[PDB]
């Protein structure tokens, strides 16, 4: 393959054109959640815009955030997610989710997906950061239990990698 | 009353307000750290230096006046800025600006230690540390700012905050003393930033290096860097207090050895090869073998005075130590292969080892001559230094099956077919993406924590692109817009231009395409 | 002699160094009762080196070693190193608090603290020992 | 002798200096000697402050203004970036735009504070020798100053600690410097109040400089109830680092803080014969204006007028201002209860005097902050809301 | 190129550095590295202040304490020596004994004053921005402070110029330094008063910072009549340099000067709502205490207790004190007429308040100076002599 | 008044004070030099550098810090 | 301009040739000169001033300017006057720089020296006589 220039390229320009056409909070919210599920984190659906997705995410955030201030009552900016859910309820739901996880593999996907779905501007910043720290506490603790307990070969099976090469 | 008063001259010493600092905090439900941590033990400790804000300022300002006197007055009147050997003046572009980002990240990590501290005296200490880390950012910047004004090659001293982004050695620097501090457990910074970073690696990185500077004619860097490290003694004193609290409570101590080995490996993975390469290959006059410097500061003194003494209290010698000692002996020579081979992507001018250098390398690392020595001498024969040669060694590596891989975790380059340092290539596919890991310690980190380690590497960003275009786009040119900042020699003539790079036709591959 | 910068393995070169460097016994850390203190060279520090650490200091601790490392003094000693800013102020004839002594005190491998006008770097693990 | 080599200096050793001179070219290899020449200057010429500070933060292009690229090398468990846009509601085209108008990098900052540090101790040694404390009103000294100025140190200390997460989270170098210098200045204020108390204790037998009574007053006296609730919220209730800096310095400290420090303790010191307290409030009020200069640049020049996100940012700043101004008006309503404890001085402690002090604070604040972000405020309404707490 | 040689540095040029290294002996030629090791230290160990200052004056053995010999190389027309014993009535075994307890050689002196210089401008820039002048009593600001504090600058200026002949005539190095540092501190006082007036002029339209009214008051107003008569006499009426210093600092300034600066302008500023003046008097009073430390050492430790000439010196110091204390109580009697123009404040400006202010000044002075030279003084009597000028 | 004031940040530069120094002297009969001189002409001149005590200290201290840094440190 | 060289005129001669002119009858009284001489103490700030002010705009306005390297200082000689604006220097240095800060490193001045606002000048004019 041949990558285009880093900071100015057809992929970024094409996505800015898609972004420009968002005109409501609900529409930009489904847009950003779908984008984040498709293109970010190790469980993304596609790596096809890998060197551009981070910039493109920022531009969606910018579109959603301005749509928020133009269109939503102030109380909504403080207390609701742009999904319409109550922000505190979202916090409680996902802290409970991660605390009920039975393994680091369960807990890691709960954290990663929380950020895919509710990363600002979806959820208000203060609620998100508090929630994100609470989840990271749990994921850190379970991961750092018996960190060296599983041999590499077992860790690779558990992660589900396809081992392409192991140097002799 | 209105007439009678004790009129003895009195003030108030810093010690006298300092004993009241512990009472400045007050209890409320929300009074706890905002950052995720595994460490929730009691940490009500006393700081070992009785520093208040006024005294902090008096202390540091007195340091600065002496330092800037020496720089702006004395050494300038001596013209010392151009009395540096070119290899070393080029090395300080990298060392001072790279360290600058370590210092800058240390501000943020020390703010995390400030935030996660519970005792007002430790919040007091970490505030001063946060200020110190700002001081050191501006000190590292001042070194390059001064070199920009007085040294024969300002290019790259004068713009590294954008030109570092071109090359692959800078990626791993954003982890070693940077992301690896601030992106994780906040009270664990007492272990990675302080007990490993400050207590172990600043001593060679910041102090030992001043002897190499001096040997090579640079009296700028001793003036600044030694002052920098005077602040470090207060920093580790803060971290030790927390380490004690962790050691003492059994539920926190069960994390400490794993955090310590992870931090030791994370920092040494980059520090060991990169600093050894800069010391030995970025100097004319050598103080001592890098591996002895490492042995003295890292393994014997830090290892025995900090870790070995803490062994009495359940702290274990890092399991990764053996792998690290192999790195200390060879990994910087391995890295030199990549550094010299990929010289157009940097912002400094390099110098192949001369006949004197090579004898020194072979005397001190027997086997150097028959491995690294013969490679460097073939590159020179092929025109490595000559801009008309059309020769860049990266293409030469590939044509002889010596692929370069980027470690997904540490960003440190790896050439398995030529490495003598620690490493073996592991290539995994996960969810449609290929990943190359290079040692047992980082591979575990990626296998357990893939969402922490998604760093794009130079090959993924530059895939299919020609070398001169990447360099031009990243502003890797002198003021004429065409002559490279980076050079494969340290002479004043026959400097390479973007056209000279273009003729070699170097295009970035996908190193994992073969898997 | 054991506190010298080039003590022990540091004397060896070439293969001899590599053999001891990679010996099995040396793949774990060895507890050390030493402290290491680095003093930034300066008018005040050089006086402190000559008239304090190398006289009263070495007299109380005969194991101290001071080495000239160009821009700084490298000091290693068994147990502890102590420098009294009050005593240093008497040599220098000018105001000199412990905070002023710290102007030119850099690396400290060991537990550093101040007590009044004295600066100490110690092998003791306060809060764990004693 | 010594075990290791006495390294010869290349600057002075003849053999190494000759080798170096032969290696150094007779001509410069570039003419661009301006350190980070590409920084866009805020003023007519690039400043050293900018050269040493700007772009030290290694932000990528997906954090607005970054010149780097790619993801971070290591992120938090879960995926939180080392720095990221999730850290604040406010947006901008370039987080690096901020410039402290005092152009403080570390060195000028400690230089200025060192002057204050040394001169303070010389002033105290001479003030004690002067015996000037003999004319201070003893009731003011003992029942108001010692107790309620002491209690004010906890408001300064709380605002200081509010900056801990700002120093970690904020998104550019010049902002991080502005934040940390502001935090040290706040904890300095707290230490200076305690210094004055410890100093009076040396001159006045029976005068107790212990923080036990100040702490009891801060934590339980109704006079500080609203203030402590606001400080606790700004420090520990939120993590949006822009909200912390704005609520902390631009609303709470510019209204409650300015009233307590300047309208009450500094001003009333000069009607109760206090020749000492003005020396300490001179420092806190100098620091306030220096901090205000930088806070104003970040929120007014940069964020409230950012070409793309100005109105967007004013929406949030308007919401925060509404909330924390209510909190600060409540803190002042509680605080003016202290006037029922002071000896009456016409034009200072009566209703007309307190009314004018609130008109200065709220009037000043309307000019300095509210008018610049488009926040409408009825000054008289706010004055009257506070005067409801005033006991005639 | 250039016409003259580009001289090679011996420190860095390889050829010259090798020549120098070969010429420098491998061993020190003496072990005594203490600069002027033979000075007798006043304190436990020789100070840098003493090493840099002591025996700079090249006095011969016929000026007590001199280590040189012989006559001067050139004398005045007539035969007046370059320095001589005819310059003062006081005698001593060693003119070099004096030690400023602040140990000020030139560098620490300008270091400290530089701190004050830079911090003053930051304070003013913040005070103007703070708007704190808004609560000053306007009558005090315009009719008392501007006019009579301004007028006091001429007392400070007169005392500064009193030192001109002292700096030429006095007989040792450490004495010359305290004299000159004291002189700069006095003209600083005068310039700072004018600085404060110029500053208020920028904040208060109609406020006139010209020295015309202050000068007219100093030269003709009966309130300063006694004071001006005294500084004129001390400055231009005498040339005994010890008489100038003793009368200037130890009598006149310690009584009239301390009353006007500290009991009148500084103290009353803090009953009339003046939040500006205390910042300036804080400097003059710091300078007073620093100067007093060195003056006290010269006249009490060295001269009043000189092992051979102590009582002889007290005879003159007693005669001078009697005369210039009479001059100063007369200056104070004139000056307390100013209280008839100020707004009445109980305990401050009433008869009881002025009486306690005079008891502090005369009481402090009896302890600080009179008791140390054996000068008898009834404090109550002097208070009453001044209160005769107070209008009830 | 007590509500309205110009709050523009201002200080007082040394030349602002310096312009008034000439006015600090005052006339009296004994206001003349103590030393013998042949030169009695009028000498009411202006100094060419507008230095006051605070500024004097600031400039010289600045020189000193650089000088002593070079000596004691470098 | 060669006549403002430090080694100009008689200073080029050596030995008896120098003695012959030095002791020549006409060289036993001073000769009026329209020159000024200014010495700048070498430092970071002054060196920036030399290269970018006196050797650029300075010599543009006054071509007679000669600057010589005297190791620890710069020797400047010109016809008429030499001028240095502290504000231009502070713009060059990017840090606060008044005329008093400029004077930190302005030493010998053979001529009539004075300041006018931000500007330092040394002139051949006899102010108050001319
Ligand atoms: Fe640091
Ligand atoms: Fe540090």
């Amino acid at each position: 393959a041949k990558r285009e220039p880093i900071h100015d390229n057809s992929i970024r320009t094409e996505w800015e054109a898609k972004i420009a056409k968002l005109t409501s909070v609900d529409q930009a919210t489904k847009f950003i959640q779908d984008f984040r599920l498709a293109y970010t984190s190790p469980f993304r659906k596609s790596y096809d815009i890998d060197v551009d997705y981070q910039y493109i995410e920022r531009k969606i955030e910018e579109k959603l955030s301005v749509l928020k201030t133009e269109k939503l009552p102030v109380a909504d900016l403080i207390t609701k997610a742009t999904t319409g859910e109550d922000a505190a309820a979202v916090e409680a739901t996902w802290i409970a989710k991660i605390k009920a996880a039975k393994s680091k593999y369960e807990a890691e996907r709960i954290h990663i997906e929380f950020r895919q779905l509710y990363k600002p501007p979806v959820l208000p910043v203060n609620v998100f950061l508090r929630t994100d720290a609470a989840l990271g506490t749990v994921l850190m603790e379970i991961r750092n239990t018996d960190y060296y307990g599983t041999p590499l070969e077992g860790l690779r099976k558990e992660r589900g990698v396809k081992v392409l090469h192991l140097q002799a | 009353d209105a007439l009678k008063v004790n009129r003895a001259p009195v003030g108030v010493e810093p010690q006298e307000v300092h004993k009241w600092l512990q009472s400045f905090n007050w209890d409320f439900k929300e009074n706890r750290t905002k950052y995720p941590t595994k460490y929730h033990m009691a940490n009500e400790t006393k700081e070992q230096f009785k520093v208040i804000a006024k005294e902090y300022a008096r202390m540091e300002a007195a340091k600065d006046e002496r330092q800037f006197g020496t720089l702006l007055d004395g050494l300038t009147r001596l013209g010392a800025g151009n009395k540096v050997h070119p290899r070393w003046g080029e090395t300080m572009k990298v060392i001072s600006n790279f360290l600058e980002v370590g210092e800058y990240n240390a501000i943020a990590a020390s703010a995390m230690l400030w935030d996660s501290a519970t005792a007002a005296e430790q919040k007091n200490g970490y505030l001063a540390q946060v200020l110190d880390e700002i001081r050191h950012t501006h000190q590292c910047a001042f070194i390059n700012h001064y070199y920009s004004k007085h040294y024969h090659d300002p290019a790259g001293h004068n713009d590294a905050r954008r030109t570092r982004a071109i090359g692959p050695l800078w990626k791993g620097m954003k982890r070693v003393f940077a992301d690896g501090f601030i992106s994780g457990d906040a009270v664990e910074c007492s272990v990675n930033l302080q007990l490993v970073g400050e207590a172990c690696f600043t001593n060679p990185l910041i102090v030992a290096v001043t002897e190499w500077a001096s040997a090579n004619g640079d009296e700028i860097t001793p003036t600044v860097f030694l002052s920098v490290e005077t602040d470090e003694l207060r920093h580790m004193a803060n971290g030790y207090q927390t380490v004690v609290s962790i050691a003492n409570d059994p539920a926190s101590a069960k994390f400490l050895n794993t955090d310590l080995n992870n931090a030791f490996w994370t920092q040494q993975k980059y520090f060991t090869p990169v600093l050894g390469y800069l010391f030995e290959y970025g100097s004319k006059f050598k103080v001592e073998p890098w591996v002895k410097t490492w042995n003295r500061w890292v393994y014997e003194d830090w290892g025995g005075i900090w870790i070995g003494r803490l062994g009495k209290y359940g702290v274990e010698s890092p399991a990764s130590l053996r792998d690290a000692k192999r790195d200390a002996y060879w990994a910087h020579h391995d890295l030199a292969l990549a550094a010299y081979a990929m010289w157009p992507l940097g912002f400094a001018r390099l110098a192949l080892p001369d006949e004197e250098d090579q004898a020194w390398f072979e005397a001190n690392y027997p086997g150097w001559a028959d491995h690294y020595g013969k490679i460097f001498n073939e590159w020179k024969k092929l025109g490595y230094e000559d801009p008309k040669s059309g020769f860049i060694p990266y293409q030469w590596l590939l044509a002889n099956g010596h692929d370069v891989y980027i470690d997904r975790v540490s960003q440190v380059p790896f050439i398995p077919s030529l490495a003598k340092g620690t490493g073996s290539l592991r290539v995994h596919e996960f969810n449609g993406k290929k990943h190359s890991l290079t040692d047992d310690w980082g591979e575990r980190q990626w296998l357990i924590e893939p969402e922490r380690y998604e760093c794009h590497n130079v090959f993924e960003q530059y895939e299919g692109r020609e070398l001169s275009e990447v360099i031009a786009e990243g502003h890797g040119v002198r003021s004429d817009g065409k002559t490279l900042i980076a050079q494969p020699h340290t002479r004043g003539d026959n400097l390479w231009t973007l056209e000279d790079i273009k003729r070699a036709g170097c295009v970035f591959p996908d190193p994992l395409a073969k898997f | 002699a054991h506190n010298a910068y080039n003590a022990g393995i540091m004397q060896k070169t070439g293969k001899a160094f590599a053999d001891e460097f990679f010996a099995e016994e040396n793949q774990v850390v060895h507890e050390s009762n030493a402290v290491v203190l680095v003093l930034m060279k300066s008018d005040e520090i050089d006086a402190i080196i000559e008239d304090i650490v190398l006289k009263g200091g070495k007299a109380k601790n005969p194991s101290i070693v001071v080495e000239d490392k160009a821009g700084f003094w490298w000091i290693k000693a068994d147990g502890a190193i102590e420098i009294d800013a009050a005593e240093a102020g008497e040599l220098l004839g000018k105001p000199f608090s412990v905070y002023d002594l710290l102007i030119n005190v850099a690396s400290a491998v060991g537990r550093a603290y101040t007590l009044g006008t004295k600066f100490t770097i110690t092998s003791e693990l306060m809060g764990l020992d004693r | 002798p010594q075990s290791s080599q006495v390294t010869k200096r290349g600057l002075t050793d003849p053999e190494r200096a000759a080798i170096i001179a032969a290696a150094v070219p007779d001509h410069a290899l570039d003419t661009q000697r301006k350190y980070h020449y590409f920084i866009q200057p805020r003023w007519k010429r690039l400043s050293e402050y900018e050269q040493l500070s700007c772009y030290a933060q290694p932000n990528p292009d997906w954090i607005a203004g970054g010149l780097d690229w790619g993801d971070w090398t290591q992120k938090f468990h879960g995926g939180r970036p080392s720095w990221g846009n999730e850290s604040t509601e406010l947006r901008t085209t370039d987080w690096y735009r901020h410039r402290d108008p005092a152009r403080r990098w570390h060195h000028p900052y400690v230089k200025d504070k060192s002057e204050e540090a040394r001169y303070t101790q010389r002033f105290l040694a001479a003030y004690s020798s002067e015996g000037s404390i003999r004319t201070i009103d003893p009731y003011w000294r003992d029942e108001i100053l010692n107790k309620y100025f002491g209690a004010l140190l906890y408001s300064e200390y709380g605002l200081f600690n509010a900056h801990s997460s700002v120093g970690r989270d904020c998104l550019s170098d010049t902002i991080r410097q502005t934040a940390v210098f502001a935090a040290l200045d706040k904890v300095d204020n707290a230490q200076m109040i305690q210094m004055e108390r410890l100093f009076i204790a040396k001159l006045v037998p029976g005068f107790d400089a212990s923080t036990d009574v100040p702490k009891k007053i801060w934590t339980t006296d109704p006079i500080y109830s609203g203030a402590r609730a606001t400080v606790q919220e700004i420090w520990q209730g939120v993590q949006d680092w822009n909200e912390i800096l704005w609520a902390g310095h631009a609303v709470y400290d510019a209204t409650f803080g300015q009233f307590a420090r300047r309208e009450f303790f500094q001003r009333l010191a000069t009607v109760y014969g206090d020749t000492l307290t003005p020396f300490f409030t001179a420092q806190s009020q100098t620091y306030f204006q220096t901090t205000r200069g930088a806070i104003d640049d970040l929120f007014v020049y940069c964020l409230a007028n950012d070409s793309e996100f100005g109105a967007h940012n004013r929406t949030f700043l308007n919401a925060w201002t509404e909330h924390y101004l209510a909190s600060s008006v409540a803190a002042l309503k509680d605080f003016v209860g202290l006037y029922a404890k002071v000896e009456k001085v016409a034009g200072a402690t009566d209703r007309a005097g307190v009314s004018e002090a609130l008109q200065r604070v709220f009037g000043d604040w309307k000019i300095d902050y509210a008018d610049k972000i488009g926040f409408r405020v009825d000054v008289d309404q706010k004055v009257d809301a506070v005067l409801a707490g005033y006991k005639n």
